[PDB]
């Protein structure tokens, strides 16, 4: 469908439009989830693990790392908050909103 | 038989042909990537990383191909970079 | 963070089996790509020195032959610019008979040269603008590069030597006799009336002596046998009908209605009775030959049998509409005897055996009637085939030069001329239509580049003496085939041309696909169908 | 199918009519390993890394205290029952019946000399087959039993099923691992 | 090549392209060719084949064993047609044909692996057919004499090579005699439907016969058959196109009575009209009937009951031979029987032919039809003496049409190769090496010849090469002395017209596999 | 009538089955003889590449 | 000695002569000679034992079990 | 969706596209509520079936029967849905134009198209390529298709059906007797591969029943004969029989042996005849519908009113 399908059959590939849709739309997805945490009103999330542990948090890293996600986009600012948290210790929700808003309103 | 069941042959203008639009796919990968007002390109490896970059040695390095042309376009930019470190998009193109 | 997604929106709403390529490189390149693979398969083909290809189709049935259109309809051409190209190719051969491997290469290479303009920078736009001012160019050119013309179509040497050039191309090896062949056929046909109709060429294969045993028949021959005990006849007095030899009978519903031993006992005598008067009416009348397009009765045969009268049964009607025209004669629908005006003649009407095959042959002795058969003998089907598709170029051709009698021409020189001419034209022209017009003119070289590549020697020599010799000022110059080393000549004086409509066409149908081609940017191709094919083409 | 199965419209409606059927963890290093790091593991995980280790300290002092002999030894056919039939229970025992003589025996027994220093907690035995068996036949040689609780495991006898005299130090040791009894960390090379 | 998200052609595409497609079409003939090499000439070989049915097929004919062949190759199906072409068009030559195009396919082989132009190739193949044929027409004997004892003399010896390859060949000349009997029966158009050919399983090949008249086998008789008589010395003979039977009078007859008498009335109205048309037929003076259509067993009974013959069910063919031997027409209505339209023989028979009960109608000295009569011991047997008999009539057809004549044994094959290597030492250079590649190959005929019966092809070509240089046409492979011999006066003859249309099929052949280039399937629809 | 476990060609059969095959192997390489003959990739059935002449 | 042509071809490109080529057998020369008259013999050995006074019969039983005993060479065939 | 209504000379077996089996099957197929709901359908109930021997005689009952498997058995719509019907082959082009003009006219159907009812049985056993054989209660009728369209050149029609069965059954006469010969016509009645031996133990021969024009293998061979020689090869391999009446027999071998016979030794002849969905005919018409090429072959509502009984003749005249 493209150059690196010619060589590589089985390769996924998004160019331009698409990519920067896909990139905005799964920022747009984060910052969805995240909306609620920032705050004293901000509601806590539970998240059970695959083993049925559970967790109440309304930190945006630990919702991260928790929530079942598999995108690159989310990848990218998952480790862009894990990196907020290793040298802050706060700043994560905040970190997430504020990038998929740029996002936002650069789309 | 006399060749193995497996063993193919092709051979004439159809390898030539072959050969050259395989290095002309390769170069069509990252001519984009050449300049000051290039783009970057966020690349998935099956480690599940992402490698974000437009240098032409990375994108050629995470890309995987099956077609012996483009293998040698691949190894011409590994070949640059190990050299001289630079030029790995100009070379492919 | 392993896999890519589908881009919100059309990429999600897609169907699952449908494509979607938008974009130069997407959808322009590739059907410029595809349009390329289609150019270079029937390239091999094109002129005296190309060579036949064996393409078996789906219902495993083998066609040998260098007729591109023929090669094009029966490879399953998939790819859609492909399709399109192959359109217009096949819209040349119905509009003047030859010509569909030049619209190919011609569309071809205009295409690949238009992916090289893309390439530098030049919109499709420009590319088509530039496209179009040079195919008006070569339209405005190509009339006055006309050299000969017919002069005369009720002669057999002007017109063999006009139709060697078509059916040079097929079959080569034999062009002189092929083209003494279709020009007595030809000449047969074609009254003082300036129409001529290409259907009324019928041509009969039958096999086991050489195509040098080949004939032409002016009359008709049918791979029939007779169905009562004459066989021959001198003098033909045809009577055609369309309905059966057989008594007629109701429309909606008989029934026998026996109330008495006696209408019993002469129901059967009274219908023999019925039968050897409408018979000997049928004989009466003069007629030796009767020839019924539905089916024969026994008792209606024996008493044709009685009365020495020969039975044809044609079951096409195509067939007995055919011996209609030949013979001079009406087909009636009722078993009446036919009066003076609607009956045919025929100096001969005879059951004969042309090799394994039985065949009943209408003879005329004079040289004309309105339609006329070439026999084709020959060792194989297949080889009987690519003859018969050289006497449709043949035959097309000598419709043609009816319709227009000028000629160009060929081996390459019109396509040099033009090149030339449409480069000088293009170098006069400022602003970015000037590429495309130089490539619309380099697109020309293909043919002779083609013609010497067949040939077997060097293109670019072949090509950059043609260039020599047009700047000297020989437009009627082209290759020579008859050179191991590249080498020219005049095209005209050896008698090797093309004909004007054949080029006008090829050159209007090669840009108007090549354009069409072009101005396509995105292609939403649809999950194939097993359906049980388009309903209308059956 | 009447058209061959591809991606097309018509094979999926009758599909769907009914035709056409369609360094991992501190858990598993060894105690060489867990020495080998040390400060890569956090302190978190270095509080169960404290009981895994005890874990594997006390694995390790067990099989300090199964590794009885980890010496070849020989015994007469008179003690064999003794020995063999009447080994450590659960103890693996390997019995190799030879004659000096045999070459492809002392070779056998050289091979065996390295497992038993390998391997100190299988129990490792040579004899004399004339010695342990009344007359056993000459070309039956060499004879290696692999025996458990007294029952017979393995039976790896001949001159030409034992593998050659190109038989390294290897593929014997697989040979004998077959039946679970040395329980090497290879497979079978030559 | 490259991957191409949207293909040309159909998924499936074969395509062989070049100068190893062009080989591997050389090798395909020279594999159908070896599949009939052995049939060739006296000391030749029958080939057994076997279809899906199990049915066994036995024949030296080139043709038929092609046929059955499921040739699939597209190059070598050409051999196979051009079989066909011969045994259309002349009826002998179907294994020499594909033997010499063959033959000129792998002589070219090396020039073609080597890059020369297909185009040359063809040309010089051109050139040298029409050498070859101008030749033969020119060194073809034709006696001029228009004498009839030379004329069948001439037929016989034609017939006798003809049938010198078969299962009969020790009864051959039997056989030919026959053959020219048949032959010279016929009246203008030589039509083989005009010549019967009976298959009667039992008794020995010279226990065939060639009846001077017709012969066809009994008809599904009814009740009374066996009351009628089986031997008339005189008889007149009724040829119909009728059903005799009481049958409803059509099919679309509905009777409506409403009484009694007439009921009745119309119950002796069928009889009468039935007991008419075998009242007309008997006072015809016809004491044998014979009827296309059946002849029930009211008609069978009233025949016997006047001493009359009946045959119902009659074959087409079988009638029109009847009618051409006997001398009368076909009727499809009893009102007009007169001695016009009757026929007439000398003697009429039902007799025994080996299990069989087969009608004779003999003794017609007007006739222009003969009947083989074929014995043997199984239906294969009796398959491959047709087949021979076929070969040995169309071969006397064409030579009565044109009595023109060569010698065989290969004399005529090396004769064309001396001309055409001459021919080629005078020529530049490039067409030189082709035309003495045709040369060479017209040479595998007699090789094939010394092959099959069992010689040194080499010496015995050897031998030829000098005798046909040193002055000598006719020379060619005596097989029984293995050596060579003038053929002509050892009367191995050969219609000219068979070795023309050889050299001429077999030349296009090798055109036409040369020519084509690339070879392209497109994959099966309706795979199943 | 033999009775032996595999197969048997015998005569021209097997000779020209040995040409064949030395055909084969000879125009797998005749491409690369001379200074105008080519090289020729081989792929080892992993994406190992052979360039050689 | 079988299997008809087996070569495939000296380009590597398949050959495909005969239709299913690879399901079909082939005997030619003097194996096929030598297998006629080895199934010839076998017939004729068959049947020698069923000749003269003193010859014996055969017990022929058909598709559907009928038995039908017989010294008959045309019948037992 | 798509109503495929498959008349079928049975009965009106009508539904939507994508159903595997039909929702509305009337002849032959709530009360003390409050309405009319059971006295409309009582009085279809007993109205006679217009289509006899697969013709329809009756047009104003078979319009009265679609429009009450319309409203109340499917309780829809036909403005919005187009409709396959089916047509028994060789069907005059008069009932056609009359039910063309029945569904564009009265029930004002957007798009309608009328399938042969051979070509639909062919298709609900998954092929597109083949010949054929529907016997049922008063018709035999041999289809060839290719490509999925029934050539209307080669359509043998001969008249062997479970009546002209039943016939010589019979006479081997009183309604229910001759039920009882039907009834053992209805039971196991093996095909015989040669009435010989199985007569021994205790349609093909025209001579056997009384006519005198040709079996049903003839039938066959002569309409795979009077087609292409290269398409000859997947007609005789495809054959595929329906009807009730050659499924009570269960002829397949004696057909393939004798056509075998008569075809050349080339072809391979296998036929497909196990199905028995009892539906065949509207499965067939539902895949139809269920395509993106019905869309195609649809005569739309527009093309009706500017062509009329043209355009339900396809033009080609
Ligand atoms: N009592 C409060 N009233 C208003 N705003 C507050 C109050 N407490 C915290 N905030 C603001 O809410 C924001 C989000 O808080 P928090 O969720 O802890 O940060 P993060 O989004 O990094 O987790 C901070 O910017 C903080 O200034
Ligand atoms: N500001 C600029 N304007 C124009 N050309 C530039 C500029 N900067 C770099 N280039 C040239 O464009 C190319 C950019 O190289 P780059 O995209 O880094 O790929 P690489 O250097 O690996 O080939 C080089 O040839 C460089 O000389
Ligand atoms: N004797 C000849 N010498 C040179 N060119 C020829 C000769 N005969 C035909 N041609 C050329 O061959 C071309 C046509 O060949 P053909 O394969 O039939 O293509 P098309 O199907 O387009 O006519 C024309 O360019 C014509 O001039
Ligand atoms: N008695 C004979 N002696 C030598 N050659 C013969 C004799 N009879 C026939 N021939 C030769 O054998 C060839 C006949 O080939 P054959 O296979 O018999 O028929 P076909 O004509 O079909 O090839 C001819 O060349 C003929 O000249
Ligand atoms: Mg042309
Ligand atoms: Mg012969």
């Amino acid at each position: 469908m493209a150059a690196v399908k010619t060589l590589n059959p089985k390769a996924e590939v998004a160019r331009a439009q698409a990519a920067l849709a896909v990139n905005i739309s799964a920022a747009r997805g984060l910052q969805d989830v995240l909306r609620t945490n920032l705050g004293p009103k901000g509601t806590m999330k539970m998240l059970v693990s695959g083993a049925g542990d559970i967790k109440l948090t309304k930190d945006g890293n630990v919702l991260l790392h928790e929530m079942q996600i598999q995108h690159p986009t989310a990848s990218l600012i998952a480790k862009v908050a894990t990196a907020q948290d290793d040298i802050t210790g706060d700043g994560t929700t905040s970190n997430v909103l504020i990038i998929g808003e740029l996002l936002k309103q650069a789309d | 038989l006399v060749l193995s069941q497996n063993t193919k042959r092709e051979s004439g203008r159809k390898v030539q042909s072959g050969n050259i639009n395989a290095a002309k796919t390769i170069a069509d990968i990252i001519r984009t990537c050449l300049g000051p007002k290039s783009m970057m390109k966020m690349l998935l490896d099956p480690m599940g990383g992402i490698v974000m970059t437009n240098d032409g040695n990375a994108i050629l390095r995470e890309i995987q191909v099956q077609h012996p042309a483009a293998k040698s376009m691949i190894e011409i930019s590994r070949t640059q970079d190990e050299e001289v470190g630079d030029g790995t998009t100009s070379v492919i193109i | 963070a392993l896999h890519v997604p589908k881009a919100p929106g059309f990429a999600q709403m897609l169907k699952e089996g449908a494509k979607h390529f938008s974009g130069l490189e997407e959808a322009v390149y590739r059907n410029i790509q595809a349009c390329k693979e289609l150019a270079q398969t029937t390239r091999t083909a094109y002129g005296p020195n190309g060579m036949n290809k064996m393409v078996i189709n789906h219902l495993e049935k083998l066609f040998v032959t260098n007729d591109a259109a023929t090669i094009l309809r029966e490879l399953e051409v998939q790819h859609p610019a492909a399709k399109m190209i192959v359109m217009a190719s096949h819209m040349q051969e119905q509009e003047v008979g030859d010509g569909t491997n030049f619209v190919l290469v011609f569309a071809g290479a205009l295409l690949e040269l238009a992916e090289e303009l893309l390439r530098i920078g030049l919109s499709v736009s420009e590319v088509i603008e530039g496209y179009e001012i040079a195919c008006r160019k070569a339209h405005e050119i190509l009339p006055n590069l006309v050299c000969c013309s017919a002069k005369n179509l009720r002669d057999i040497d002007e017109v063999s030597s006009l139709l060697r050039t078509s059916i040079m191309s097929k079959q080569y090896g034999n062009e002189v006799f092929l083209a003494k062949l279709i020009a007595q056929a030809c000449v047969s046909i074609f009254p003082d009336s300036g129409h001529f109709n290409v259907d009324n060429i019928r041509v009969c294969k039958i096999l086991g002596s050489g195509i040098s045993s080949s004939s032409v028949l002016h009359g008709m021959v049918f791979k029939k046998e007779t169905e009562g005990d004459v066989t021959s006849v001198k003098d033909a007095k045809i009577a055609v009908y369309s309905c059966p030899f057989d008594g007629m009978i109701t429309e909606t519903k008989g029934t026998v209605l026996i109330k008495t031993a006696e209408e019993l006992m002469n129901f059967s005598k009274g219908e023999e009775n019925l039968m050897d008067a409408q018979v000997k009416a049928i004989a009466d009348t003069g007629a030796n030959v009767v020839v019924t397009g539905g089916k024969v009765a026994d008792m209606a045969l024996h008493y044709a049998n009685k009365y020495n009268i020969m039975l044809v049964r044609l079951n096409s009607k195509w067939d007995l509409r055919r011996l209609c025209k030949t013979v001079g004669a009406t087909a009636l629908p009722r078993l009446t005897p036919p009066v003076l005006e609607e009956m045919g003649h025929c100096d001969s009407v005879y059951l004969s055996e042309v090799g394994d095959t039985q065949v009943v042959v209408f003879k005329h002795e004079k040289e004309d009637g309105a339609i006329s058969t070439i026999v084709l003998r020959g060792s194989t089907d297949n080889l009987m085939d690519d003859i018969e598709r050289a006497v449709d170029d043949g035959v097309n051709t000598f419709k043609v030069l009816t319709r227009d009698k000028r000629l160009v021409p060929g081996g390459g020189a019109t396509e040099i001329e033009l090149a030339k001419q449409i480069t000088s034209y293009g170098e006069t022209c400022p602003g970015l239509e000037q590429y495309a017009i130089k490539k619309f003119a380099e697109a020309f070289e293909a043919i002779p580049r083609a013609l010497a590549e067949n040939s077997g020697v060097k293109a670019n020599e072949v090509i950059s003496k043609l260039y020599a010799v047009h700047q000297e000022g020989n437009k009627n110059v082209g290759l020579d085939i008859e050179a191991e080393v590249p080498a020219v000549k005049d095209m005209l004086e050896a008698g090797i041309l093309d004909t004007y409509l054949g080029k006008y066409w090829a050159i209007k149908l090669a840009t108007n696909a090549a354009v069409t081609v072009l101005r396509v940017d995105q292609i939403i191709m649809a999950k194939p169908a097993g359906g049980p094919k388009p309903p209308s083409g059956k | 199918m009447q058209d061959p199965n591809a991606d097309t419209e018509w094979n999926d409606i009758l599909r769907k009519k009914g035709i056409l059927p369609p360094v991992k963890t501190y858990e598993d290093m060894t105690l060489e390993e867990l020495e080998d790091h040390e400060d890569e593991f956090n302190e978190e995980d270095e509080r169960a890394i404290e009981m895994y280790r005890r874990r594997r300290l006390a694995e390790w002092k067990a099989t300090k205290l199964k590794n009885k002999f980890g010496e070849v030894l020989e015994i007469s056919g008179k003690d064999y029952v003794q020995e063999v039939t009447k080994a450590g229970e659960g103890l693996w025992v390997i019995l190799h019946l030879y004659k000096q003589g045999i070459p492809l025996c002392a070779l056998i027994n050289q091979h065996l000399s390295g497992l038993a220093r390998k391997f100190p907690d299988v129990k490792f035995i040579k004899a004399i087959s004339t010695t342990c068996i009344p007359n056993y036949p000459d070309r039956n040689l060499p004879t290696i039993f692999v025996y458990l609780e007294g029952d017979i495991k393995a039976q790896f006898i001949g001159p030409l099923v034992f593998g050659g005299m190109n038989l390294t130090r290897d593929e014997l040791e697989w040979k004998l691992s077959e039946s679970g009894a040395i329980m090497t960390d290879l497979e079978e090379n030559p | 090549m490259m991957p191409t998200p949207v293909i040309l052609l159909k998924e499936g595409t074969d395509s062989s392209q070049g100068i190893p497609q062009l080989v591997s079409n050389i090798s395909a003939c020279q594999v159908i060719a070896e599949a009939v090499r052995t049939t060739l000439g006296p000391r030749g070989m029958d080939k057994l084949i076997v279809d899906g049915r199990g049915k066994a097929t036995i024949s030296n004919d080139g043709a038929t064993i092609l046929k059955l062949l499921d040739v699939v190759h597209p190059a070598a199906k050409t051999l196979v047609d051009i079989a066909k072409s011969q045994d259309a068009e002349v009826g002998d030559g179907t294994t020499s044909v594909t033997l010499l195009a063959a033959e000129f396919l792998k002589q070219v082989k090396p020039y073609v692996e080597e890059g020369l132009h297909p185009q040359i190739i063809i040309r010089a193949f051109r050139t040298a057919t029409q050498l070859a044929v101008n030749k033969i027409k020119e060194i073809a004997v034709t006696v001029k004499k228009a004498d009839k004892v030379e004329q069948r003399k001439l037929l016989e010896k034609c017939a006798m090579t003809a049938l010198s390859s078969k299962l009969i060949s020790q009864q051959k000349a039997f056989f030919a005699k026959m053959v020219v009997d048949a032959v010279m029966m016929l009246d203008d158009l030589l039509q083989l439907k005009m010549i019967g050919i009976k298959k009667v399983q039992g008794g020995a090949l010279e226990d065939s016969q060639l009846v001077a008249g017709v012969a066809f086998k009994k008809t599904f008789s009814y009740a009374g058959f066996e009351m009628q008589p089986k031997k008339y010395h005189n008889p007149k003979i009724a040829l119909l196109n009728v059903e005799l039977e009481l049958k409803a009078e059509k099919d679309n007859a509905e009777i409506r009575v409403h009484t009694v008498e007439d009921y009745q009335a119309i119950v002796d109205a069928e009889w009468n009209i039935l007991y008419d048309k075998l009242e007309k037929i008997h006072h015809s003076g016809a004491k044998v009937v014979l009827s296309k259509l059946p002849i029930g067993d009211v008609a069978t009974q009233y025949f016997a009951d006047r001493d009359m013959f009946c045959a119902g069910r009659v074959p087409e063919e079988d009638l029109k031979r009847t009618m051409m031997a006997c001398g009368g027409s076909i009727q499809t209505s009893v009102n007009a029987l007169s001695a016009d339209v009757l026929g007439r023989c000398q003697v009429f028979e039902e007799t025994q032919i080996g299990g069989e009960r087969y009608n004779f109608f003999t003794g017609c000295p007007k006739a222009k039809t003969c009947t083989f009569i074929l014995r043997g011991g199984a239906e294969q047997f009796m398959e491959e003496t047709e087949r021979s008999l076929h070969d040995a009539i169309m071969i006397v057809r064409r030579a009565i049409k044109n009595d023109s004549v060569v010698a065989g044994g290969g004399a005529i094959e090396m004769e064309l190769s001396k001309y055409l290597r001459d021919y080629s030492r005078t020529i530049p250079g490039k067409q030189q090496l082709l035309i003495g590649a045709y040369a060479k190959a017209l040479e595998i005929i007699p090789r094939q010849l010394c092959d099959n019966a069992g010689f040194d092809a080499t010496n015995i070509l050897n031998k030829l090469r000098a005798r046909h240089a040193q002055g000598g046409t006719w020379y060619g492979v005596d097989i029984n002395n293995e050596d060579i011999a003038d053929n002509f006066e050892a009367f191995v003859w050969e219609p000219a017209m068979v070795r023309i249309n050889a050299l001429t099929a077999a030349s296009e052949a090798a055109c036409l596999i040369v020519s084509v280039d690339e070879t392209i399937k497109n994959p099966r629809s309706t795979v199943d | 009538p033999l009775s032996v476990f595999g197969d048997r060609s015998t005569g021209e059969t097997i000779r020209s089955q040995n040409v064949m095959a030395a055909a084969s192997i000879a125009n797998i390489v005749k491409s690369s003889l001379g200074p105008v003959g080519l090289d020729k990739m081989l792929v080892d059935d992993i994406g190992d590449v052979t360039i050689t002449n | 000695a079988s299997m008809g042509t087996l070569a495939f071809d000296e380009y590597g490109r398949p050959f495909l002569i005969i239709k299913d080529q690879d399901r079909k057998s082939r005997l030619m020369g003097l194996e096929a000679l030598k297998s006629h008259i080895m199934a010839a013999k076998a017939v004729a050995n068959t049947m020698r034992t069923s000749l003269g006074p003193n010859g014996l019969d055969k017990m022929m039983v058909d598709k559907d079990g009928d038995v039908t005993v017989t010294n008959d060479g045309a019948t037992i065939l | 969706a798509a109503l495929v209504i498959d008349n079928g000379s049975g009965m009106c077996k009508a539904g939507f596209a994508g159903d595997d089996a039909p929702r509305a099957v009337f002849p032959s197929i709530k009360d003390s509520y409050v309405g009319d709901e059971a006295q409309s359908k009582r009085g279809i109930l007993t109205l006679k079936y217009p289509i006899e021997h697969g013709i329809v005689t009756n047009w104003d009952d078979m319009e009265k029967i679609w429009h009450h498997t319309f409203y109340n058995e499917l309780r829809v719509a036909p403005e919005e849905h187009p409709v396959l019907l089916t047509e028994a082959p060789l069907n005059p082009k008069a009932n056609r134009e009359k039910m063309t003009q029945i569904m564009f006219e009265t029930f004002n159907t957007p798009a309608m198209y009328v399938a042969i009812q051979a070509v639909l049985s062919l298709y609900a056993s998954g092929r597109t390529t083949g010949i054929v054989m529907d016997s049922g209660d008063g018709v035999t009728h041999t289809v060839p298709i290719y490509e999925g369209y029934a050539l209307p050149h080669a359509i043998l029609r001969l008249d062997l059906a479970g009546r002209d069965l039943t016939d010589y059954l019979m006479k081997i006469t009183t309604t229910a007797e001759r039920e009882i010969v039907r009834d053992i016509k209805e039971k196991l009645c093996y095909v015989a591969l040669d009435f010989e031996q199985e007569m021994a133990t205790a349609l093909f021969q025209p001579s056997f029943l009384g006519m005198e024009s040709c079996g049903i293998h003839e039938t066959t061979f002569n309409s795979i004969m009077k087609c292409d020689v290269d398409i000859r090869k997947d007609l005789y391999a495809n054959t595929v029989l329906s009807g009730g009446t050659t499924m009570y027999p269960g002829i397949a071998d004696r057909m393939q042996k004798e056509i075998t016979a008569l075809a050349p030794s080339t072809m391979k002849i296998k036929i497909i005849a196990p199905p028995e969905r009892k539906y065949s005919v509207w499965i067939g018409g539902s895949i139809l519908a269920s395509l993106s090429t019905f869309q195609q072959m649809w005569i739309s509502k527009q093309e009706y009113d500017e062509s009329g009984p043209s355009i339900v003749h396809r033009k080609c005249f």
